[PDB]
């Protein structure tokens, strides 16, 4: 089974199921950075 | 899907892009909905092009949706958000801090109460410490200890402070096992690799390839009415991804329910975003409300006010159990 690895800068979204509204959005460039 | 969702999503990408252009190589995190809620609420007390720049700045289009329905959209949105599934924890609230002796416009007060479930408080901005103590506490309680001291320095001339917050605490539908969390390399840039605690689980995932984004999209399901979407851009395609994001493209994703077998590696993480949105909001078209031409006569008909500061802070925690996130807005008004 293939390895899907978030080990490089990536973008993401937190969505509310009903409204479909973007509660949160962010980019991780370096975890050890906050 | 809330009538005003598409716009909120387009505001998120619009705002995100301004932020990623402001600082190129740093972690970003904010709450589009929170920011949109505070400013849509604010517009109510504005007029003319001051008022229109805000609505247009939030990606709203009056020919597509009448103003009355816009606020009505938020009204239901806040209502829905505050009515999560038993397994999910999610709250959002609005507090309007008004100075002592400020002669508010009756309509504004009633509009913000009805349409934005806003709580009115009276505070003396002359007693700076006291004023701060109250705002940060209201924020801390709403964010259950996640966001403390949102306001470190409060200007004595402040006429009112519009404060909004969102709290989130969701659990993974299928969580990671702590014992599988080992340290792995995270590739920051060509010459920068760093070890970070990397969670992992072998299971069935919603993984789709979005050619239009040259990225792979991962859908993580929370126990309840929440979902997190992760975008993994192809080599050198990060900017392209940020650039190509749209609501249509996203909406199409969630529309796909196909799952596949994979070994997921997701970084445990803790990131905090703290911004002054006055600049990035300007790039969006929102300027007059911060200027000497600002029209807030809808909030008060006695003195002409204006917004001097647009503060946003959001905190994100992601681990094996799920995700905790908080967002809070501090918009301060002063004599213009």
């Amino acid at each position: 089974p293939p390895e899907v690895k978030f080990n490089k800068p990536f973008v993401f979204l937190m969505i509310e199921q009903n409204t479909k509204s973007p509660l949160f959005m962010g980019k991780v460039v370096n975890p050890t950075q906050k | 899907f809330n009538k005003i969702t598409p716009n909120l999503a387009e505001f998120a990408f619009s705002l995100y892009r301004q932020l990623a252009h402001q600082s190129n190589s740093t972690n970003i995190f904010f709450s589009p909905v929170s920011i949109a809620t505070a400013f849509a609420m604010l517009s109510l007390g504005t007029k003319a092009d001051t008022h229109d720049e805000i609505l247009e700045g939030l990606n709203f289009n009056l020919t597509e949706i009448p103003e009355a329905q816009i606020h009505e959209g938020f009204q239901e949105l806040l209502r829905t958000l505050n009515q999560p599934d038993s397994q999910l924890q999610l709250t959002t609230g609005n507090g309007l801090f008004l100075s002592e002796g400020l002669k508010l416009v009756d309509k504004f007060l009633e509009d913000v109460k009805k349409l934005y479930h806003s709580e009115a408080f009276t505070v003396n901005f002359g007693d700076t410490e006291e004023a701060k103590k109250q705002i940060n506490d209201y924020v801390e309680k709403g964010t259950q200890g996640k966001i403390v001291d949102l306001v470190k320095e409060l200007d004595r001339d402040t006429v009112f402070a519009l404060v909004n917050y969102i709290f989130f605490k969701g659990k993974w539908e299928r969580p990671f096992e702590v014992k599988d969390t080992e340290e792995e390399d995270f590739h920051v840039d060509q010459v920068t690799t760093v070890k970070v605690p990397m969670m992992k689980r072998l299971g069935m995932f919603n993984i789709q390839h979005a050619k239009k984004l040259s990225s792979w999209v991962l859908l993580m399901k929370y126990l309840g009415n929440a979902t997190a979407i992760f975008f993994l851009p192809d080599e050198g395609k990060l900017q392209h991804l940020e650039n190509e994001l749209t609501h249509d493209i996203i909406t199409k994703f969630l529309e796909n329910e196909d799952r596949r077998s994979a070994s997921l590696h997701l970084p445990k993480l803790s990131i905090t975003g703290t911004y002054d949105l006055k600049s990035v909001l300007g790039q969006l078209g929102i300027t007059k409300v911060f200027s000497n031409g600002a029209d807030l006569s809808g909030v008060t008909e006695e003195a002409p006010l204006k917004l001097s500061k647009a503060v946003h802070k959001a905190v994100l925690t992601i681990d094996e159990k799920g995700t905790e996130a908080a967002g809070a807005d501090d918009d301060e008004a002063i004599p213009r």
